[PDB]
């Protein structure tokens, strides 16, 4: 399902095919079904060219086409027009031109991807964001890697490594910093390394698990799980005055904190039930509410950007798969049909899911998107990725 | 270590090394544990294997070499095989291996055999059920079938065995302990009842064929603390020797006591405390007397898990007076540890 | 056997090991905080415990690594290389034995055991075997042993143990009614603790050892009888003709009393035959006379 | 299992744990094996390395525990080094090797011992070339040189050993052995000549100097399915001891027939059946007489090549009347195996 | 080889064996080393383990297994533990062990100690500080903190040893060496006293208490050359037997002097020459006499590290007049070496 459209390969062998890429990320959402390239009705290298009755026929009321020419100094112009073939047939409802280096030939794709997508949809796009997540490699000295790569697995490249257990990264929400769980030292460490330069911040290293950091929303706290008590509890460091408040204090446990829009509250997993489910708790009135009552499990919780809904691992009767509840009625859909589905990360315009699971034996990353029409997987690494987080806005 | 972890089988070998001394008074003859060097190595491979989603095989085998003899004709004093024997494991009804293993009852005295070196004295080894021995088959259920969490109860039969002396024979034998694992809590209790051969009856000590041990045990192990005490009681199983007499045999009827309190630090740290107590009876010409009274006071530093240091000093409160040559001097140990 | 390869002086150490070094064993189970409930116990953490427990707990459950006999009771004591072997005791002498020294105070002498090599030989082929008897040397001296000058070699006696020939065997007994006068010597000490070295002229190494812990006994030796018959009989004429006796002392700072010990060689009967004879001859001497 | 294989050198680390128990009749004296338990750990290591393409050399070394035993004075006792030896193994010309290992003659002998415990008797330990000794120079060839495929042939050298007893001594010593292995069946014979020491001539029984052994080994195995036969004489090699006049000695001649049928199932199972005998001859004082004449019916589970379970009993055919007091009772035998 | 490097820690398990022969005239009473088969395996394990960056853990044991022994009671002879201790290394203060392990001096002694199977005959076992003992203490600093790079210096305490013989105890004893190598050349110095026992001093030959060793050695190795040169020194220190007396003791002053050059070649040679002495002085009752007076000519090839063959041939410059009954003849000996 979704809006069927017409992408069309670009004027041009080409450095890049950006039709493609436009076609990929605009299906990697659930809401668009890029028509076919073997039934295109013609591959017009520009707006003038397309015909729209017979897009119009095939159910496409939008068309996009585009060019890629060469620059002097190696470098490309890229242009796009979206042409109206509904409504208003042949118009251009959208189009841009820009010159870019080859070694940003997909980041042109994920821009006319980021602009289609918005224009049909009204919804900002994430095509050109990021991801992170921990690889555990099959190298000696640093099995451990945190790394980030686009969206969509492209594009890879190592922030850090480490011989020793990496987990849980997490980003600043202006996608500057990962706050993340190192081992390095002998026992759990919770640290903030800025990926401009590599520089680590030292967060937490009490005596025992530092884990599952998330900035706030604003940007000036960090949730975080602490046992130092004897048991894990949520605290909060202030980032401005490094302070560290607790959040929930008693014999029930709470941890893997998640914020939600308002900087203000958290939704985290706690076995205070029994098996796990999703609380929220205000950082500074403590008292964790139950939010989870569907399912036999819940837990893995990430608040949408609107805090209408979350996305979470959920077990019922015996399955344990992503699903996403909304947050103003309690009801829960299934997204993925794979097997141990764990991790999952929202993109800022909660159109897209990434998790892990077991595909490729863990060694590989899937997308679905928040509609559930569309289940893909990444690009395989080359090792075991764990511990994805999309990037905020970038 | 895991070395070989492949074809649905995984090797675990463990061995370790310890620059060991013992500290006392005088040469070390009236000391509690002795004096001087020593220092040992162990060696041992435990392996698994998957033969089923339901079914496991396992075998396990360790070595005790002395590092402390010369290269002489005494090259070999002390050195020994501590385990030795196999089984497997269903899912859930539970296992059952043979061979040379502990006894049902040591579950019960495993409680306080915590200490870094001394500890556990009343668990003497080569003994019915307290301590390793050879020649018996135990079936061991987890959770009782997994219906209840914590409750893992086992059985034990004891092949007899005829050696040269009292001290290391037995007979048949049979034996049963049960643990209750509840919130951190747990609790313990082991019975174990055997003959004693002729040889054993023929020493001038010891009366009785029923050869009986029993314990009771408790503990709680949470927030880097761990206290424990166990009571048991035994008829014609304890061994004893008399320095004066020059003559050994068992125990008609003993009682012994143990209590240990350790706490845990984050900077690899472990201070420990211990008493103890055993008290026989009925002893033919002895009346009643103390075998061992004592106090711990000790520490373990944790570099690692492969890497530790520790101390102990025991405070012997045995008076010199007592009717069978024991020890009434205090002593102290101090160890290094390597281990994989 | 070159053995010597390598082996560098000094601090020895490997080259490159694989992880940073942990701090400490305050994080045991591992890189976790020990919790559980959520994933950040355990999240790596794989067939942790499959297995059924093999000797769960430390294991070290223990550690790496002279019965008396009475005074006045002649006994076998076959000889080492290191000498003889003798443990006294404390506790003074039986009524007994008392008693004998008492009735002998107010040659002659009264019999203590009777030897028969025949039997003792069942035990002791080679016939090494002597025979040791031990009394507390004050019941013995008139002059208690501690008031003695240390020059004295010979502290005069009121009795002694020494062996006699009678009635076609050789027999230990308790002789007096004359002048007599035996060898002191000193007790070195040794390695053991409470154990000494007396060498007296012409017997072996006599190493004793005190011990007032085991209750006295009596060792029963086929050869050596106890001769019920405890009336006082003249003594022999050739009476001490294989018997080596001394009070030893001990050092002063050991609180141990001064203690007689004779060590009389057990005789065969060839020589038995010889020394009834050379008494016979005494007799005929002392009779004429 | 092969723990290191890295720098053309590869190290396979053997080890296994046995849990064994022995069931007969009374107390076991005179059962053909014994009674109680008999479990047992063996510890070893072989390794290779390809110095050239064409020559690889090799060395091995096996290791004894027993777990019957107690920690005392005892703990020793069956405690042994079975193979420690070397070698060099050319591409085609052969292989050389020497240490302590099996003679050539175990080698025809080796059809025969596939039994789960018992089993191969008449292959003696230390004695002449029938098994394992210390003192071996040792070539093979395999195929021939490479020309006849299935035709391995070796010789034996055995230095001379001057022990204690003449149980265990031996002299300088000679022997070789064929083995012609086409389309599944195999063939092997094997001779072994040496020189008895004067303590073995000072023995009571056994009279000459030239003690020799030889044997011819026939097998087929396939379709899950193992048939032996080896028919073996001797003269003034196999060890003999008369209990009732508490003396032992050497065999003027003896003759030994071996016979062995398994069947193996898919689903982990192998019945064995095996039956045996060995008659000595121009015994001094005792004429003509029998050491060993039983069946034996016995089968194996094979949960996987490292997990095994196994029971043998043993039907000895022997008479009370026997002119040297060898047991002329039954046995049984129950086992479990884990080894990696 | 290295089977476990994880976690920081690293284990180098380190085996090999050795089939091994030595000829000699005669029954080899007489001979220098022997005659027979003197095949061996060793087997041990080491570890090492990063704590910090700064500070590392370290276990070392090794054990020696005897092949030339048969399967009866003399299975044990020769089996021992050679090493068994532990000790933790800082990042420069140096390093500190404890445990069984070699003295101080043997470090000077180490230079000449390069023969294939014979040398370092003065650098007996179970000795205060020339050889392997078990209850030392040992403190070890590199280049001096690190200011002078290749001067290594050592300290070492020993612990009372009181055994049943006079040959393998001791008591407290204290030791220190000194090591300067520059540009290949090497040169070291060694001293060690301690107190003699009792029983050492009850032995007849021996008179003092205060047994005292020192060395001197020197060496140069590079180029695929090797020299040293070790004197040594040492008064009531050194065992002596005499089999005219049958009876053993200490030597009241002993002079050692041992000069070792070999040459390696790229294709895997390397001939030895060594020339070895020790003359003891003020004996008792045989005034002063030559223990040992020998050259060595020998060779070894080396396949890789883990493969290897060698040959010795031992000149005895002995004289058959000996006042000692040491042996007068000469000796070879041929081994084949597996180790990995």
């Amino acid at each position: 399902s979704g809006r069927p459209i017409g992408v069309v390969p670009f004027q041009w062998a080409a450095p890049e095919d950006i039709g493609g890429i436009v076609a990929a990320d605009l299906r990697n959402s659930g809401k668009f079904n890029p028509l076919d390239r073997a039934r295109l009705p013609q591959q017009p290298g520009s707006a003038q060219e397309v015909q729209p009755a017979a897009w119009s026929a095939l159910g496409i009321d939008a068309v996009v086409v585009g060019q890629v020419t060469p620059n002097p100094d190696g470098s490309y112009n890229v242009a796009y027009q979206l042409v109206d073939t509904g409504g208003a047939p042949g118009t251009v409802l959208a189009q841009n031109s820009y010159k870019v280096n080859k070694q940003w030939l997909r980041y042109a794709g994920h821009t006319a991807s980021d602009e289609v997508f918005e224009k049909l949809t009204g919804i900002k796009g994430a095509f050109r964001t990021r991801i992170a997540y921990v690889v555990q490699t099959n190298g000696g000295q640093f099995p451990y890697e945190l790394r980030v790569s686009d969206y969509d697995g492209y594009n890879q490249f190592v922030v850090h490594r480490s011989p020793q257990c990496l987990m849980s990264p997490a980003w600043s929400p202006d996608g500057s910093k990962l706050a993340y769980v190192t081992f390095e030292s002998g026992r759990s460490a919770l640290v903030i390394q800025t990926l401009a330069n590599g520089a680590v911040r030292q967060v937490a290293s009490f005596p025992r698990h530092n884990g599952a950091p998330a900035f706030s929303p604003d940007g000036s706290k960090l949730a975080f799980a602490l046992s130092k008590t004897g048991s894990l509890n949520l605290y909060v460091m202030d980032l401005a005055s490094g302070q560290i408040r607790q959040v929930t204090d008693g014999r029930s446990n709470n941890t893997e904190p998640t914020w939600f829009p308002d900087s203000q509250n958290l939704a985290f997993t706690s076995d205070q039930a029994g098996r796990p489910q999703v609380y929220k708790v205000n950082i500074n009135g403590g008292a964790p509410q139950r939010i989870t009552w569907e399912g036999s499990q819940n837990q893995d919780a990430d608040v949408s950007s609107d805090g209408k809904f979350m996305v979470m691992v959920s077990s019922n009767g015996g399955q344990q798969h992503i699903a996403k509840q909304d947050l103003a009625t309690g009801g829960v859909q299934v997204l993925s049909s794979t097997f141990l589905d764990e991790t999952p990360s929202l993109a800022p315009n909660g159109t897209m899911v990434i998790y892990s699971s077991s595909q490729g034996m863990g060694s590989v990353l899937n997308l679905v998107s928040t509609d559930g029409r569309f289940k893909a997987r990444l690009p395989a690494t080359d090792g075991q990725v764990k511990f994805p987080a999309w990037s905020p806005y970038l | 270590a895991e070395i070989y972890n492949k074809d649905g089988n995984k090797v675990d070998l463990y061995g370790k090394a310890v620059g060991l001394h013992y500290f006392s008074k005088g040469n070390g003859e009236n000391s509690y544990g002795g004096n001087g060097d020593m220092t040992y190595a162990r060696l041992g491979f435990k392996g698994e294997t998957q033969i089923n989603s339901d079914l496991t095989g396992y075998g396990q085998w360790e070595y005790n070499f002395q590092g402390n003899n010369s290269e002489g004709a005494d090259a070999q004093t002390g050195n020994k095989t501590r385990l030795a024997f196999a089984g497997l494991k269903y899912a859930d009804v539970g296992s059952f291996d043979y061979g040379r293993n502990y006894g049902v009852v040591y579950d019960a005295l495993g409680y306080t055999d915590m200490l870094p070196e001394f500890g556990g004295d009343t668990a003497y080894s080569d003994d019915f059920f307290v301590g390793r021995v050879g020649g018996v088959a135990t079936y061991r259920n987890s959770n009782f079938f997994g219906l209840v969490d914590g409750l893992n109860f086992a059985v034990q039969y004891l092949g007899k065995n005829e050696r040269d002396t009292a001290r290391r024979s037995n007979g048949d034998g049979v034996g049963g302990s049960i643990s209750y694992e509840y919130e951190g809590f747990g609790i313990v209790g082991a019975y174990g009842a055997a003959d004693r051969t002729n040889l054993q009856e023929a020493q001038p000590l010891g009366n009785g064929k029923k050869a009986e041990q029993w314990a009771t045990g408790l503990k709680y192990d949470a927030n880097n603390i761990y206290l424990a005490a166990n009571y048991g009681e035994t008829r014609n199983a304890t061994p004893i020797t008399n320095k004066f007499t020059n003559t050994s045999g068992f125990a008609n009827k003993t009682q012994d006591v143990l209590l240990v309190a350790q706490y845990q630090f984050d900077f690899g740290l472990r201070p420990s405390i211990a008493y103890t107590k055993s008290k026989a009876k009925d002893v033919e010409g002895i009346g009643d007397v103390d075998l061992v009274n004592y106090f711990e006071v000790g520490a373990t530093y944790y570099f690692n898990k492969n890497m530790s240091t520790y101390v102990d000093y025991i405070i012997n409160q045995i008076d010199s007076d007592n009717k069978l040559g024991v020890g009434s001097d205090d002593t102290v140990a101090v160890g290094i540890v390597y281990q994989f | 056997g070159g053995d010597g390869r390598g082996h560098n002086t000094g601090a020895h150490s490997t080259s490159g090991n694989i992880n940073g070094g942990p701090t400490g064993i305050g994080v045991s189970g591992g890189c976790s905080d020990g919790s559980g409930w959520s994933s950040e116990n355990n999240p790596w953490g794989g067939g942790s415990g499959s297995g059924i427990h093999w000797g769960g707990g430390s294991g070290r459950g223990n550690g790496g690594g002279a019965a008396p006999v009475a005074f006045g009771f002649p006994a076998l004591s076959t000889p080492g290389a290191g000498g003889l072997a003798v443990s006294i005791s404390a506790s003074e002498l039986s009524a007994a034995i008392a008693g004998i020294i008492a009735k002998l105070k107010k040659p002659f002498g009264v019999v203590l055991s009777s030897l028969i090599p025949s039997e003792i030989a069942k035990d002791d082929p080679n016939m090494m075997s002597k025979i040791v008897t031990s009394l507390p040397a004050d019941d013995i001296t008139e002059s208690p042993v501690s008031s003695l000058p240390l020059d004295k070699a010979t502290v005069n006696v009121n009795v002694r143990v020494v062996d006699d020939v009678k009635d076609e065997r050789q027999n230990i007994s308790v002789v007096s009614g004359v002048p007599m006068s035996v060898p002191v010597v000193d007790a070195k000490p040794t390695e053991r603790p409470g154990v000494f070295t007396a060498s007296i002229p012409g017997a072996p190494v006599l190493n004793i050892s005190v011990n007032d812990s085991t209750p006295a006994v009596q060792t029963l030796s086929p050869g050596v009888t106890n001769n019920t018959d405890k009336d006082v009989r003249p003594a022999g004429f050739t009476q001490g003709g294989n018997t080596r006796d001394a009070v030893i002392r001990f050092p002063k700072d050991s609180g141990h009393n001064a203690v007689y010990v004779s060590v009389s060689d057990v005789l065969s009967p060839d020589q038995v035959k010889q020394r009834q004879d050379e008494e016979n001859r005494r007799q005929q001497e002392w009779d004429a006379t």
